[PDB]
């Protein structure tokens, strides 16, 4: 068992490499941008003709 | 009566502008307010002052 478990953990080690790589990939700081608009108005006056 | 023609003109014929004031009022400042009557109480806290 002392040798089998050691072999097993040594074989498991590489997978932790790509797992930590993916973890780091999840922390990549990226983003986009947002942009909006708006408009308000007001009548001034009016007369007949 | 022909002596009062210009006076009546400058009195009322130009005063129609004053009547034009109530027109814009009735048309916009009370008819466009149909939005305030349809909003929930959560929006009357702002629309009144707006």
């Amino acid at each position: 068992v002392a040798n089998g478990h050691l072999e097993l953990i040594f074989g498991w080690l590489p997978l932790i490499g790509e797992l930590e790589g993916a973890i780091e990939y999840a922390e990549l700081p990226d983003l986009d941008f947002i942009r909006c608009h708006g408009l308000h108005t007001l009548v001034l006056q009016s007369t007949p003709w | 009566p022909m002596l009062y023609k210009e006076r009546r003109e400058t009195l009322k014929m130009v005063g129609n502008r004053l009547g034009g004031l109530v027109r814009v009022a009735h048309a916009a400042q009370d008819r466009d307010l149909k939005r305030y009557f349809k909003a929930r109480r959560k929006d009357r806290r702002k629309v009144a002052e707006e």
